[PDB]
């Protein structure tokens, strides 16, 4: 019954892409969804956020689209670099403490 | 009565921005030269600036009315309705926060006395995590008197709401940047430390904070402009200020050898004339003595 | 220069035996009249007594070289080879322990910075249990520079030995009795506070300690003879002492109305003439002022 | 006022070093000529020396805060944190121990009032064994205010800690040697009794102590320089001292026949001119009378 | 020479009815106002009354020729043929018992030096139980010079008959009533203390006796009319008595402040004017001073 | 659960030897062990003492060796004389009251 869940560990490759699915419970349908970066958790940098609608939003190399029927918002990171590796979070914006789930992103070169 | 200083050695004094002994005395021109620290700020005439308190036990602490609740997916959540640390009401005014509230950023572990309803127990000490800044997604507003903290737990701790004093246990991801005082809006702030003459640099009193770090074991340094003993020394005396700065001498306690001369500006910070490019640390077992009043343009001997 | 006192209100000062703000000011003839507190002891001429430090951040803390080990059936055991909190070597001498070491009894929860070898972590803050006294089955000897602490664990925490500063988290089973300084033997101690004239009682500066209690929710009070700001005030000024005591007046800060007159004995404690049987509390937003030197036999007006 | 003496007979007086009547009056040149007794020492001007008390009920007793515990293989163990016998705090100072503390050696049986928690009992009188000296493996330090005692028992007596007055029940292995006052270190002592002129020997007031002895039934003698009545007599009168000694006459109470002349030295001991090699006892139903002041070199008539 | 008193404080004096320090000074009209205590009774001219001795070591003690035997069903039984404590023969005369014999009731534990024939031991200290009164079924007759004591034992202790001095170890079922002096018959007694003027009450010097009690832990008080030092002071000085009473002042030793004025009647007891119904205690660190002679009807100021 | 135990009574013969084993509980391993002589108990004369190690210590005719594996320190008295008879004690040095066990030593002539 966690408010938002996702993959604990994802791996991409340089100049490639990776996709992250953040699942949430029905109650958070009409809330803004976001994808943020870094630690400490609650001072992370929001990279892209929705307007609580199902519109796809793209900022720089990060995209986000909220599916308010299956209650999953999907994050896509394009043209990956080694510097993209780190801790990220699926996020739902509310007053006070946000529902957040830690996502570790590993990036390597193509073999 | 002419301004004087306590004969206390820095190594025996209290840090003014983190409740710990002073361990270092140094200049470092590579660091930000005009920090806007909100604690440890006092004028030589005794006027406290920013959130500076008189007592060192207030530094980087707060007092509050605590309301606890459990939130699935987050844990035990605390809402702290801030009050001044002596119990007098906190009124949002001409400073960033209640006196002594942290003036740095990062994730702060805090300790409070908690009462429980569980049969067989009564009083415990609970550690909470509280994000300070630089930016948060929590809408921290200590300026308004409301901050949020949490701790991971699988179920409610059955805490009773009530009064608390919160003291700092550790810092995670420390940044020497003012925290989120008002949910992203600006607040009344003490001005940046300065200005300095060409070649003048800030004298830093340094301690090291208990920290959480998963990789680096190097100590986390934090600087303040004056020892807490000096702040309360000026706050008690209410000296009359004549010129813009005071010429001071830092001498060895036993031998008497002069280590450096410096200028204590009336705005509450010490400057040294320093020609180096890298850090220079000084012995911490010396003492400061006031020589005379000097004008702002007074040229110091170089270190 | 004639002795004077800071205008600081007690409610804005720091306690001298537990690192917390001062919350109370009172006399209570039902308590022990002549406590042998080892912290918060200073002569008016500035001579520190017992283990009293200048900085309040040293109070009820210690520093050491820590050696850790796991002992099956008990847990993680810490052996602390004590050092003075500024890093200077601790040499057993004419006092009970290193400066600032606790002068009360009970089980003290302490916090230290620990480094671990377990992959994924590096720096943590670990809570240890340390029995202070009155008697222990652990053979505590801070006078010799060796104290022991422990923490329950199913396996080794893989801590790395090194330097630590230990700060107090909570007290359990508190008793205002000096702890085991030397494995049951006596040590050089500051003498009991006193003596007093007939009808004179000790003025107490009171704070409340973070505690562990399984049944009683009432706050745990601890008293000291002088605020820490007064301790460092005398240590810095090094006044010449003329008579046996100083006549002081405690006045309301706003109106100036006299609340009581008292005697600050040169040995570092304040006396009031009070014949009542129960506690009598006083406002904490007043200030003390020095009136004059007086002989020991000076008879105070009753409060 | 010229010094005078009470007409009280030695056989009706109180001993000054063991709480018992005086039974003998003698000189004995074969015993140590210059004992450093710490009890029963007073100047003729009334100055008490060593640990000498005014009241005979303090002699060879002590008062303490008692801490009890059971140790298998040893028994019920008592830790006595000493206090002055009137309840005023004992502070290590310019004498060997609290007033009245034993100044001899051996194993002392002491009696204290004990409270127990065992159902069906409450108040008992318990006998403890306490080693005095000359040297111990127990680290007795009455000078610092801590001594240890024990009694054989198969299980805990469930004693309650609290205040006690300890009185002597018996002595085992008595030695007229000062006890271990400070864990082997030296303490301030009253000087050895003396000096004496050639041919002069100390007059001894003798009693016999309750003792434990597994083979020898002969009584255990202990001597003092003056009856306890004379100590309180000199302490109360505060006579002015003119010369170095007072010439005394010991005469029969009924007939008036002169038994011997002696010198009461101002340091508080009586000397007789006696050339014999063995002990010489005197009747104990006589009386002392002051004749006049004499210089130190005054030669007494032989007895 | 006019009667004067030593400056001795009550808390530093010896009790006159139980061999212990004086701990309390009080009046209590709820207690028996005209007690017939037989020890601690003296005229101001030095005349001893009842069984009062000069030496405090005689108080509540006795000396005897001891005869020991074992009686199946009883234990070790002691027959004490009483003697005066200095060794002179006891002759039934104009007082209740030998000098110093206990003047209260209850079961008294006494200690004597005993010699044994058992191999491996020789000299021991044996505790006996001795019933004093008020009534016994054992025919105690200290007035006649014969008392009996016993201790439960499964077999004979092999004790050797001989001389003993008996000192008190504890009291059980204490009653401040004269003991059975003569097997139920009457004896010559010192008269009851008194008389007093309207509003006058007896001043009590109080100590607390080692006791046996299976339920109540409260200390067992016993009062006397004068400290033993005052008794020996009057016995030694032999002042001439002029009026019926002496006006005294009790003042604090340190400040000199007057605590009360009282009348020391020539018959050897002190009166205070006190109209209360319950106890009123006084500080024990004062001193008595003689003001003048006064007639019996002299009216004191109320306390 | 006694801290130190030994023989209550041992008997030797002139010019002979006797050995005394004092067993102790594990907790006293790193304490100094000693053999002392005479009464009163706690004013006895220490004849030989260890340094809390397993090194053998010998003073005149008395030896001491601490076995810190079996928790027994063994006292040896050589070349006995009649005057050696008396009260002895197995001892463990501590602050305050020492753990001590009474050992009575009888010495007689050889038949
Ligand atoms: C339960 C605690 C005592 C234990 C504790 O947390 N001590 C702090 C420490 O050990 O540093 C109580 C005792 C006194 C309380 C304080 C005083 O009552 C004064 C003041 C009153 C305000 O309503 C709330 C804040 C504030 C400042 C209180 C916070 C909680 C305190 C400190
Ligand atoms: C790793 C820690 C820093 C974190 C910490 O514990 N800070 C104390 C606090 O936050 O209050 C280091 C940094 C400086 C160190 C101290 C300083 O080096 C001075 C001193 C040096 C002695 O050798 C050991 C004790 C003592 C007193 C050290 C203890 C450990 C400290 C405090
Ligand atoms: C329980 C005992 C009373 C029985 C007793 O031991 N009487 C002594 C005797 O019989 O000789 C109490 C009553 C009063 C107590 C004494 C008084 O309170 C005065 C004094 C107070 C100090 O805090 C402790 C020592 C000292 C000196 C106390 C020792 C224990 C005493 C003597
Ligand atoms: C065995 C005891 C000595 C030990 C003792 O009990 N001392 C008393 C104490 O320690 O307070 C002997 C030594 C001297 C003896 C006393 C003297 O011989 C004088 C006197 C002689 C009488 O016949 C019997 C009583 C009396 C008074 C004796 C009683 C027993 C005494 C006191
Ligand atoms: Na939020
Ligand atoms: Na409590
Ligand atoms: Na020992
Ligand atoms: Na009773």
């Amino acid at each position: 019954e966690d408010p938002v869940t996702g993959p604990e560990e994802v791996s991409g490759q340089e100049q490639g892409s990776l996709t992250v699915q953040c699942r949430y419970t029905s109650g958070w349908k009409d809330y803004k969804k976001y994808w943020c970066q870094g630690v400490p958790q609650r001072s992370c940098k929001t990279l892209v956020e929705t307007d609580a609608s199902e519109q796809l939003v793209k900022k720089n190399r990060v995209s986000i689209r909220d599916n308010q029927r299956d209650f999953i918002f999907t994050v896509t990171m394009e043209d990956l670099r080694m510097s993209d590796a780190g801790i990220y979070w699926c996020g739902i914006t509310k007053g006070g403490l946000d529902p957040m789930f830690k996502v570790t992103v590993n990036i390597g070169p193509v073999p | 009565r002419m301004v004087d200083l306590p004969v206390l050695q820095p190594r025996l004094c209290t840090h003014a921005r983190w409740p710990a002994p002073i361990y270092g005395l140094l200049v470092d021109p590579s660091l930000p030269s005009n920090p806007q620290w909100q604690n440890g700020r006092v004028h030589v005439d005794g006027t406290l600036l920013g959130t500076t308190p008189v007592s060192g036990s207030w530094v980087s602490c707060f007092a509050a009315e605590a309301a606890y609740e459990f939130q699935s997916g987050t844990g035990e959540v605390a809402t702290f309705t801030l009050i001044e640390q002596d119990g007098s009401a906190y009124v949002p005014g001409d400073r960033a926060a209640p006196l002594g509230y942290p003036d740095f950023s990062g994730q702060l572990e805090i300790e409070v006395q908690t009462e429980t309803t569980k049969t067989g127990d009564k009083l415990k000490v609970t550690t909470f995590e509280m994000i300070l800044g630089p930016t948060t997604n929590v809408d921290q507003a200590p300026y308004q008197g409301r901050v949020y903290a949490s701790l991971t737990a699988v179920a409610s701790l059955d805490l009773v709401d009530g009064r608390v004093r919160a003291v700092p246990r550790s810092i995670y991801g420390f940044q020497d940047v003012i925290p989120e005082y008002n949910d992203g809006l600006l607040v009344p702030l003490a001005p940046p430390i300065g200005p300095f003459l060409p070649g003048e640099v800030l004298l830093r009193f340094r301690t090291y904070m208990r920290q959480l770090d998963t990789a680096d074991a190097a100590a986390e340094a934090i600087d303040c402009a004056l020892p807490q003993e000096f702040i309360s020394w000026f706050a008690s005396n209410a000296f009359t200020v004549q010129s813009d700065a005071l010429l001071l001498r830092y001498r060895n306690t036993l031998t008497g050898q002069l280590l450096f001369e410096c200028k204590l500006y009336s705005e509450g910070y010490i400057a040294l004339s320093y020609s180096g490019s890298g850090p220079l640390t000084f012995p911490t077992d010396g003492f400061f003595e006031v020589v005379s009043w000097v004008p702002r343009l007074f040229q110091l001997a170089s270190v």
